[PDB]
């Protein structure tokens, strides 16, 4: 889910 | 960050449009993810003079042809060199500019994209800038802020006169302070990190860090099978007083419930009772004082006590006065021992001792006995992590400054926390943290790693309550700290 | 209301019969909703000469050829103009009235529609009205009242002699006092308010409220994310004695569990230490007393207590003895600062002191207490809104009367709670909800504000228990009041 | 319905304008059943100058204070007097009326409700009025119109040059004929039906009636449990040619779905194969032709068949020859058993030949059958009630005239059907429903109740379809007929 | 359901 | 749900 | 689902 952005 | 954007530039050779395509792109699949299928919406993005205001561009001309609308109103009197090439852009596709803001524009509009000030913001902000941020606050539209919502200072987290409320905030390479302290995090709403392609190393050389779950769960303290209370540390706390007397069983059961082996409690007589006909696990050891307090007279008796222990606390409920005084500041001058020095500790603390003293500290003040410490008002000191740095660098200790955001520092190493709520806004909550540093610290934790673990937890616990939180208080957090811990893994 | 009917009529011009008609039909709607499906049902329709019988009258004619059978019986000996012209279209309808009620007719239907006396009742039911309402009450039947069951004072709520038991009764514009004070509020069963036209502006003209869900969630205090305890306010309850150890612990928690920052106890030493043997959250200072009472020695100590707080709750426990007296009201005369005035404070209050007090004061007595306090009788005072009214107005106070109905005056504005159950009915209740109130006052409320907000969740807490109402304790009431915030969002 | 209102005015003596009221807030709790609580939206009601205005001011003034926003556009010159009293209500109670409507205006509302005319439309609508629906129509808001969408002729469905496309319409009393009958079925959108206080014997005096479920249900008939095939009947089908080879099957298990003991078909050899290679419960007899077609020499046969049945069904896919023309005529003439005409039967029937038959005849045209048949235009007929009536009337037989919406009259009773959809668009489907109307009176029914039923059933079964409709055809129709009849009770 | 509204 | 009732 | 993705 991560690559993009972190939460 | 902004070192980062140049050497990535100049050194790496990434063209500053690359980074700035990355940037717009990440705003739109931030905004789809958030609000689903763009087609729908009506987009307003008022931009900047800025390259807040060029990555506001990129996200206008990547909505053409796809959403019900798109209008660009720019607000600045020039343009960088990025933020001109991608208006051009914008303007080649076929998107419509205008320079004049119209009150009733918000209406014929879903979606305001803020890109007029990012971390180039310097001073508060007035006149039609002012007008148009105030505007759109009154307006109820979905707000999306570039970078940082324009007017939040992004090395602080202050408004500068006036800023942007934002529903979604879309940042690059790593959180800002400002997203981070209140009351920027406040106006931040739901913050994403987009990577915009900066080399991980330079993301990763950054010394202020964001508590998070994975840090915490890779210091978790290890439970070996074969083990016994003594594997798990001991810890003494010196707490309470006559006025003062539920203290002592809050910090205990810190302690206990983040799995420390044995924790004492030395609380003046009959206090001490107290203790033990709450949680009958605890040890609260009587200590004959003169009038309900801790004096000199309990120096050497507190001292015996503290050779069998891993980590003292001291503090919580001790009351202030000039025996206090006199009893805490020779303990610590001659506990050879890492302390945890809160509450009415710090407000009779010579911070002399901490310079003589071999031993490790913690401290955790909330801003006010910050302020109290170091002779400053609660403004000065509140959110400031450069101070907190400094103060721990010059006294060799970890700074735990409480509060919405807590700041932990040993001056080389700066982390933020913003697990919590406001269940928390309530005595003995504090009490309950410094049990839980001084366990972690028996378990094996560094005085840094065990604050870092604990501050987390502690405000992890507190959202896990059940009912509104305004009706949490600390014997309720301290059922929900195994919880927490559970589901950190 | 009756001023409201004949604005309703007189200036705005509706037609008294278009209003009649809209009461009639929103019965029969009310009916629908309540039995389902109407057509089964055989309907005995008991009409006065009024107008409550002329609504009556329209609900006959509304289930003519629709249901299994209507008949009126009509128990008047004079029609009023509209319900002459609503008798006459009954008629013209092909329906039947009799005048004569024979005991037997309730054998051949299944709904009684009660419409012998709304709001024009005057005076003990007698003689056929008595003997007819008797058997009807006796027939198993189901019951629907128009306006107000037929016996009911509408004003007061009390039995005028003897009254009709509703399962449901369907009232216009707004709820009637009688409908909210027991015994009226009884004999109503399930109450609908119907719109039947007049114009908002009037029905909200009306001074006297129902506490709704609507009303107390507007009335919450925000929690802003960066707060700490002290935006939350601070508390000190004077309270207990050697008798009675165990209230300021239900007081103080009560504080504390509607969201208060910080609460202090001041208690008689030792009793003072019960309270954090069970809620260490609690700060509960000892008082030296010379015989297990506080007294004028301990006046100075409370009035420096009090400079640190926002607010003071005193009396729960106290014990009631002279020296009590004039420590209470010498520390009243001087406190400058919100007070909330329970229990035994009350009983040994000198009421010139409520006049002399610049600072506001709330008083929360039980109908004994009220009795003592203006030396009339228990039956006198209960559920006597106007004296309650006359009081706090006199006497510059907020006044909350408890009762299964608790009413909530400052002298111009009076709220009814109607939440709650008999769980309440048991020693410590009383003292759960003087905590809830100062906690709310601390968090920035209004006394009154307060008083309204706490007597509405103080009911709904005891709502929300699992077992048997019977067996809650304040204890569990407690525990309960996060859940009863939560849900009330 | 004009004579309704009217006489529950002037004989039964209900004032004019407690209808008007009733009408109104009908309006009012069909739009909230509807859309939901009301009170978050803008409403712009279109009022006219008659009692269709009227209505729609007492909407206006009930939703006062109660939704986000009410304007009124009055459209009309003058009044009449309930209109009047209601607008001075409207007005009174504060509502806003402008007389010019502007185009934007609808920008500012969410619903639309349309009381410009009901059913006191008279001719063409042109002018402003034309241009404010023709606005409406184009502005995607919610619609909701009082009584008939304005523009819609009551009594014939028809669009009078411009009319309003409503998404929900409240009509007072009965459905109108306009509301049953396309174009108008379709403007009306959801028909909500709202008792508003006439006497329940004026409104079931009316002699033109929808076929709902209810009704269908009672005339079902009963299947006693010790019977046998002639219990329920025998059908004799005289259909088909070399040309047309399928109809006769469809037919046939028309008349077997709905219950039917026995059914035999006279179809030419070797067409007559092709029913029992399909459905082996089929009797399919075969007829010696000269041709393919029947003809004058199968007249003796065909009679020798009817003897032995209850009913005989005549027409699908005989041809239409002069032959076939002689062989029907003189059929039908000495036939002396109940007759359903259908198809290429109707095509040559001479009309005279149902004055002197003495048995019943049941007639099943499209319109462009009847067309041929009374020798006008296809739009002479279509959804011609009173021709229809007229017709069955004048030759003493029922009358199906079939389409989206079905005509069924004796002459004295006339019944709308409003089951099926486009499925049934589609060769054969009109074949399967000869059969069945032959089935019911085999079974007993009156030629109108069997008439009745089954273009319901029909319908019906065509909606139970599980995929597109549009790929529905004859013999998955035939499927679902038992389960049409299952869901029926 | 039915006093008020047929469908 | 509320226009005409209040519960 | 569909802004920088077709199936
Ligand atoms: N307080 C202010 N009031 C008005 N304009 C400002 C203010 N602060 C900054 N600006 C303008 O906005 C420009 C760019 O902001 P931003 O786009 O965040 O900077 P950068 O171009 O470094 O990304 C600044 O260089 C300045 O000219
Ligand atoms: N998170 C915080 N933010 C701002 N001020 C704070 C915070 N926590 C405490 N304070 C300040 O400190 C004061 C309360 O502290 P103090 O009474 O010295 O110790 P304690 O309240 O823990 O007994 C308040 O006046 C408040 O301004
Ligand atoms: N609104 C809030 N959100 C998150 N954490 C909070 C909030 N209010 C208080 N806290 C936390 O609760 C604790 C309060 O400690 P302290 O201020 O020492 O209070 P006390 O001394 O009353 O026990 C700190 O850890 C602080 O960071
Ligand atoms: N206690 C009583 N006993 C017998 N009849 C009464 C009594 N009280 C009132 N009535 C009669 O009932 C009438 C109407 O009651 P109601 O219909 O409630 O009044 P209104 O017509 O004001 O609505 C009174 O005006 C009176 O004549
Ligand atoms: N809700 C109530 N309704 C009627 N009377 C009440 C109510 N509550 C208390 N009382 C009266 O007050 C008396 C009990 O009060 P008291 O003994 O003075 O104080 P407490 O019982 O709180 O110690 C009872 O005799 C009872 O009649
Ligand atoms: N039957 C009941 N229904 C609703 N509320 C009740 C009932 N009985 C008691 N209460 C409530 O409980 C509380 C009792 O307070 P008080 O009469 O001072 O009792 P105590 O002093 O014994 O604690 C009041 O708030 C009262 O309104
Ligand atoms: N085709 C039309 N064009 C313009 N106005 C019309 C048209 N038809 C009717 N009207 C006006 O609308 C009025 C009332 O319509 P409506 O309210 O349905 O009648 P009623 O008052 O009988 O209920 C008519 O009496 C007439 O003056
Ligand atoms: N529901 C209907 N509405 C309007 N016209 C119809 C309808 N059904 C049939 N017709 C008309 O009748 C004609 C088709 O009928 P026809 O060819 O005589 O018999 P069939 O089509 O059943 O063999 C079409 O031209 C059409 O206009
Ligand atoms: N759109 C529609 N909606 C409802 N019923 C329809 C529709 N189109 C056709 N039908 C029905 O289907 C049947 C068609 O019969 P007919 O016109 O004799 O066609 P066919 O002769 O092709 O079998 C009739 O019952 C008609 O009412
Ligand atoms: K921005
Ligand atoms: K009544
Ligand atoms: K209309
Ligand atoms: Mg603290
Ligand atoms: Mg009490
Ligand atoms: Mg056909």
């Amino acid at each position: 889910a991560a690559w993009l952005f972190e939460a | 960050m902004k070192e980062i954007d140049e050497l990535t530039i100049k050194e790496y050779g990434v063209d500053s449009r690359i980074l700035m395509e990355r940037a717009g792109i990440s705003v739109v699949l931030a905004m789809e993810e958030e609000l689903g299928n763009l087609s729908d919406y009506r987009f307003l993005v008022l931009c900047g003079g800025g390259n807040n205001g060029g990555d506001g561009f990129v996200v206008a001309r990547n909505l053409l042809g796809v959403v019900k609308d798109v209008l660009v109103v720019f607000l600045g009197k020039k343009k960088t060199p990025d933020c001109e090439y991608n208006y051009g852009l914008y303007k080649k596709f076929g998107g419509k500019v205008v320079e004049q803001f119209e009150p009733s524009i918000l209406n014929e509009f879903d979606v305001v994209v803020d890109a007029i000030f990012g971390t180039g913001l310097r001073g508060e902000i007035t006149g039609e800038y002012a007008e148009i941020i105030n505007l759109v606050n009154k307006s109820g539209k979905v707000v999306v802020s570039v970078d940082v919502p324009s007017g939040i200072d992004s090395n602080t987290g202050k408004v500068l006169r006036t800023a942007v409320k934002a529903d979604l905030t879309v940042t690059f390479g790593v959180p800002k302070i400002g997203h981070i302290l209140f009351p920027g995090r406040d106006l931040t709403g739901k913050l994403k990190v987009a990577n915009i392609g900066h080399p991980v190393h330079l993301i990763n050389s950054i010394n202020r860090y964001v508590i998070t779950r994975e840090m915490v769960r890779s210091l978790l303290p290890e439970r070996p099978r074969d083990s016994h209370k003594g594997t798990y540390g001991k810890v003494l706390i010196i707490a309470g007083s006559r006025l003062y007397s539920g203290a002592p069983v809050l910090s205990g059961m810190g302690s206990l419930k983040v799995g420390t082996g044995l924790v004492k409690l030395a609380v003046p007589f009959p206090q001490n009772l107290i203790a033990t006909s709450r949680f009958p696990e605890l040890i609260s050891v009587p200590i004959d004082t003169e009038k309900g307090f801790f004096s000199l007279q309990n120096l050497q008796e507190c001292l015996e006590l503290s050779k069998d222990v891993d980590v003292v606390a001291i503090g919580p409920g001790l009351g202030n006065n000039e025996h206090v005084r006199e009893f805490v500041n020779e303990f610590l001058k001659t506990l050879e021992k890492p302390a945890v020095i809160d509450a009415d500790a710090i407000n009779v603390l010579d911070t002399s001792v901490l310079k003589e003293r071999k031993s490790p500290a913690v401290l955790t003040p909330h801003p006010g006995e910050m302020a109290r410490l170091v002779k400053k008002t609660v403004g000065d000191v509140k959110y400031n992590y450069e101070l907190a740095e400094e103060f721990a660098k010059e006294n060799d200790c970890v700074l735990v400054l409480k509060s919405a955001t807590t700041i932990v520092t040993d001056g080389e190493k700066t982390l933020f926390n913003i697990t919590g709520n406001t269940g928390l806004s309530k005595g003995g909550s504090g009490d309950v943290l410094t049990g839980m540093i001084a366990g972690f610290i028996a378990q094996g934790l560094s005085p840094l790693e065990a604050s870092t673990v604990s501050v987390y937890l502690h405000g992890f616990a507190a959202e896990l309550f059940e009912q509104d939180e305004r009706g949490l208080t600390a014997s309720e957090l301290l059922r929900l700290i195994p919880e927490a811990i559970r589901r950190l893994k």
